[PDB]
């Protein structure tokens, strides 16, 4: 089975960063792209970002060019979001998905930006 | 504890006895009748004191160890080494091609009096000259054709014209037998050289065209019990490969409400009859206005999480959901379609967008389904114009130009068999003519293959048939004339017959003209289909001309140099 878990997020001030991880296991990681989404509350869902399988093509939503950089460990089969210079429009659950699915498979994590 | 009493028990004396004879018949295919018989009797004799006592000695032994060493008392590589390795030694040591005497049949008169005389030797001498001769036959389905082999000199014998009831149902099992043959070596090369995962695909598309109503998960549940029959069947395991078809054969029948509308009268026979009729039942209806397959398959963004779960299974799906809705489909053209799906999720999913790499994925599809389309219909029209033993010819310079480097006899065959193709699909209405076609046409390169494979000479033979199963019947469509042969020497003997040539059946004159025309382009591989024509024109008129002659001997030899003068006149030396 596919298990994705989200780490990293917490209660930050704008201009703060956090490093969001997602441990995936039960496939073949480095064969798959992959993505962050996030859920903000009374908005619909967000695709932020993904990743080729070999970390090589990167693609980010205009919401966070400039300020989110994905990346991936192949060998710890990990997936990372830098977020940098947060704003409150950036308050969401994160959770990482396969290949540019927008559905939340996964816990995720919360990320709280306040004012 | 005893798996020899287990199967003994399982499929009773009688179908043990017949399973046993076929098993020892497949395994030493040179070996005399008398000798597999007393290697039966012995083994079935041994099998009873394991049923009445489990625990009694070598009871507790593989079914592998206790043939092999009865087989061995009269065997040989294969003798020195040991289980698991012996049992590999014996399939690896099936002859496809055994070289054995043409077996002819006497007077009807003889064979009812033998019938009647030895009834279970003359029922015994036919699962054992059919299964040497046939080393891949299913064994289940041969139980069937010696019950229905019986039937016909039962009935036939008490006739009163014998001759005209008998021969044309030997005629008939004798044809089935041969397309029941030449279908189980391929399930058998599938699983031996392409492995279960191949098998495991072709059934999951053909069970899907004949159950369409049916649940994926019930499909999957079938596809792996029919994969286990065959892997047993094809191992040689003969006595669990009709054990576990037996049980198939009932899970199936007490659960058509699951699977089938078109069971009830299969289901109502007895166990070998049932086994064969469900094996051979219509498709039944498509489930009315199923979806487009693209949202779940093409559009979703959730096609890469669903392959990353499970990727055979997401793959079976896919083929389930492609297959019911495509009776009208080849099973090699939805294997084609779901591996070129498969090839599109490995490149595609590890893309930071696989949506946009995979979104024309059906546009592939298009030309995938057009090139058999048009295959079919372009040698439909040919068979129309040309009749089957035109036909034939035609393909036998077709074959000869790509593959030179086979046997002439090889070619002959295969072309031969290509060539019925025309008869046995273009009849049919155009929904039905690509499965009829192309997996008859799988079935045939199949034997093409086999022939070829102990000594392969043609390199391009060899590719075809090793570079994919499914690519097989394109890949042999697509080869150029071979420009490399170095053409052969012509013997003059090619067109020198004799007058006994008018004795022979139409189909033996074909063939003498056809290995003619094989030896010619061998010759002559530049040789126009004109040309070509002109000559085996010439090489009939030359035929019925000396058959009608008082001097047959010498009409031949005079036309045979005037062919020859003529031939080297048209195309050379």
């Amino acid at each position: 089975e596919v298990q994705l878990v989200e780490s990293g997020g917490g209660l930050v001030q704008p201009g703060n960063s956090l490093r969001l991880s997602c441990a995936a296991s039960g496939f073949t990681f480095s064969s798959f792209g992959m993505s962050w989404v996030r859920q903000a509350p009374g908005k619909g869902l967000e695709w932020v970002s993904s990743i080729s399988g070999s970390g090589s093509d990167t693609l980010y939503a205009d919401s966070v060019k400039g300020r989110f950089t994905i990346s991936r460990d192949n060998a710890k089969t990990t997936l990372y979001l830098q977020m940098n210079s947060l704003r409150p429009e950036d308050t969401a659950v994160y959770y990482c998905t396969i290949g540019g699915s927008l559905s939340r498979s996964s816990q995720g994590t919360l990320v709280t930006v306040s004012s | 504890k005893s798996e020899v009493a287990h199967r003994f028990k399982d499929l009773g004396e009688e179908n043990f006895k017949a399973l046993v004879l076929i098993a020892f018949a497949q395994y030493l295919q040179q070996c005399p009748f008398e000798d597999h018989v007393k290697l039966v009797n012995e083994v079935t004799e041994f099998a009873k004191t394991c049923v009445a006592d489990e625990s009694a000695e070598n009871c507790d032994k593989s079914l592998h160890t206790l043939f092999g060493d009865k087989l061995c008392t009269v065997a040989a590589d294969c003798c020195a080494k040991q289980e698991p390795e012996r049992n590999e030694c014996f399939l690896q040591h099936k002859d496809d091609n055994p070289n054995l005497p043409r077996l002819v049949r006497p007077e009807v008169d003889v064979m009812c009096t033998a019938f009647h005389d030895n009834e279970e030797t003359f029922l015994k001498k036919y699962l054992y000259e059919i299964a040497r001769r046939h080393p891949y036959f299913y064994a289940p389905e041969l139980l069937f054709f010696a019950k229905r082999y019986k039937a016909a000199f039962t009935e036939c014998c008490q006739a009163a014209d014998k001759a005209a009831c008998l021969l044309p149902k030997l005629d008939e099992l004798r044809d089935e037998g041969k397309a029941s043959s030449a279908k189980q070596r391929l399930k058998c090369a599938s699983l031996q050289k392409f492995g279960e995962r191949a098998f495991k695909a072709w059934a999951v598309a053909r069970l899907s065209q004949r159950f369409p109503k049916a649940e994926f998960a019930e499909v999957s549940k079938l596809v792996t019990d029919l994969t286990k029959v065959h892997t047993e069947c094809c191992h040689g395991d003969l006595l669990e490969c009709a054990d576990d078809r037996a049980d198939l054969a009932k899970y199936i029948c007490e659960n058509q409400d699951s699977i089938s509308s078109k069971l009830k009268e299969c289901c109502e026979k007895p166990l070998l009859e049932k086994s064969h009729c469900i094996a051979e039942v219509e498709n039944d209806e498509m489930p009315a206005d199923l979806p487009s397959l693209a949202a779940d398959f093409v559009e979703s963004k959730d096609v890469c999480k669903n392959y990353a779960e499970a990727k055979d299974v997401f793959l079976g799906m896919f083929l389930y959901e492609y297959a019911r809705r495509h009776p009208d489909y080849s099973v090699v053209l939805l294997l084609r379609l779901a591996k070129t799906y498969e090839t599109t999720l490995e490149k595609c999913c590890a893309a930071a967008d696989p949506h946009e790499c995979y979104a024309k994925v059906f546009d592939e599809f298009k030309p995938l389904v057009e090139e058999p389309q048009n295959l079919i219909k372009q040698n439909c029209e040919l068979f129309e114009q040309l009749g089957e033993y035109k036909f034939q010819n035609a393909l036998l310079v077709r074959y000869t130009k790509k593959v030179p480097q086979v046997s002439t006899p090889t070619l002959v065959e295969v072309s031969r068999n290509l060539g019925k193709v025309g008869s046995k699909c273009c009849k049919h209405p155009e929904a039905k003519r690509m499965p009829c076609a192309e997996d008859y046409l799988s079935v045939v390169l199949n034997q093409l293959c086999v022939l070829h494979e102990k000594t392969p000479v043609s390199d391009r033979v060899t590719k075809c048939c090793t570079e994919s199963l499914v690519n097989r019947r394109p890949c042999f469509s697509a080869l150029e004339v071979d420009e490399t042969y170095v053409p052969k020497e012509f013997n003059a003997e090619t067109f020198t017959f004799h007058a006994d040539i008018c004795t022979l059946s139409e189909k033996e004159r074909q063939i003498k003209k056809q290995t003619a025309l094989v030896e010619l382009v061998k010759h002559k591989p530049k040789a126009t289909k004109e040309q070509l024509k002109a000559v085996m024109d010439d090489f009939a008129a030359f035929v019925e001309k000396c058959c009608k002659a008082d001097d047959k001997e010498t009409c031949f030899a005079e036309e045979g140099k005037k062919l020859v003068a003529a031939s080297q006149a048209a195309l050379g030396l």
